[PDB]
């Protein structure tokens, strides 16, 4: 919420772009981790009564 | 003016090099896994499930 500051920031380039990219990469890697660890069974078995 | 430009470009280069370092480490981990898999799974038969 400061237009002049945003104008100044535009001069630095793509620093903030690199940061958002990196954090998105981490955020998807987390779900990759949990699926790989747990999703190893094809079906859902159930013990008999 | 020249000093300010130098500082900006230097920060950009720092960021790129650090990013490269981290990515190279992850690639090395994957390559070690590949070497272990090849040695234990081609040059012989393995009994480790999946």
């Amino acid at each position: 919420d400061s237009t002049e500051c945003s104008n100044l920031l535009l001069q630095y380039g793509s620093f903030c772009t690199q940061l958002n990219r990196a954090l998105t990469g981490i955020a998807v890697e987390q779900d990759k981790n949990t699926q790989e660890v747990f999703a190893q069974v094809k079906q859902i078995y159930k013990t008999p009564p | 003016q020249i000093d300010r430009l130098i500082t900006g470009r230097l920060q950009s280069l720092q960021t790129y090099v650090t990013q490269q370092l981290i990515r190279a480490a992850e690639i090395r981990a994957s390559a070690n896994l590949a070497a272990t898999k090849m040695s234990e799974c081609v040059l012989g038969q393995s009994k480790r499930v999946d």
